[PDB]
């Protein structure tokens, strides 16, 4: 029922 | 390795539980690879072609909390252990490779770059063997050719008394054969 959440990211070079 | 990464996060453990519940996200997303969270488990999403992809065994069949509300999967493969969002305004979609080099690179959520040596179409040898536990929570992690595309995602780990010495990850093309059957 809980839906998937964004808690941090990774930013690419 | 060419490549290189670090990490950003956006939300602690309580406003987590909370946006599980509504399901609506206001934050502000960027980045190649979203880390992701349910209630039991943390792992990646690698957005490609304006899709956030990651694995079925982390995200199962759920919603990804989104500014408009839970955004529903586009596309869902149980078997391939796939399954994959419209990405979110302001991700930065990668762009697959196809020119086949030999030297791959594992992203871990730890923002490291892992030197991976492409052994066959969804294998991959690690260059240096690394403990399970220190993969763990990098499903949907990508693989990148040396010029930064993508070639697959991480999806299991090949390993023997906890330490893993080889990836199983789903390459770029399957993520076709479910937009296919779409
Ligand atoms: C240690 C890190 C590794 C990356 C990592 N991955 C994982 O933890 C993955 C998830 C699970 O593997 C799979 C699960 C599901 C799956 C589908 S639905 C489901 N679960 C459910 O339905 C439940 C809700 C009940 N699981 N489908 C798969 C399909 C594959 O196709 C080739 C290969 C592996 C799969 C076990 N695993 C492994 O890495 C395990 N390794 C393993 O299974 O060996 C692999 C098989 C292919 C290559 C060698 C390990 C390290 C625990 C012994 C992670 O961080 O999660
Ligand atoms: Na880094």
């Amino acid at each position: 029922k809980g839906s998937v959440v964004i808690v941090g990211r990774i930013i690419l070079s | 390795a060419p490549i290189t990464a670090y990490s950003q996060q956006t939300r602690g453990l309580l406003g987590c539980i909370i946006t599980s519940l509504t399901g609506r996200d206001k934050n502000q997303v960027d980045g190649e690879v979203q880390v992701l969270s349910t209630a039991t488990q943390s792992f990646l999403a690698t957005c490609v072609n304006g899709v956030c992809w990651t694995v079925y065994h982390g995200a199962g069949s759920k919603t990804l909390a989104g500014p408009k509300g839970p955004i529903t999967q586009m596309y869902t493969n149980v078997d391939q252990d796939l399954v994959g969002w419209p990405a979110p305004p302001g991700a930065r979609s990668m762009t697959p490779c196809t020119c086949g080099s030999s030297d791959l690179y594992l992203v871990t959520r730890h923002a490291d770059v892992i030197p991976v040596r492409r052994r066959g179409d969804s294998r991959g040898s690690l260059l240096s063997p690394r403990p399970v536990s220190y993969l763990k929570g990098s499903s949907g992690g990508p693989l990148l050719c040396p010029s930064g595309h993508v070639v697959g995602i991480f999806r299991a780990a090949v390993c023997t008394r906890g330490v893993a010495k080889a990836v199983d990850f789903i390459p770029v093309e399957s993520m076709e054969t479910t937009m296919r059957a779409s």
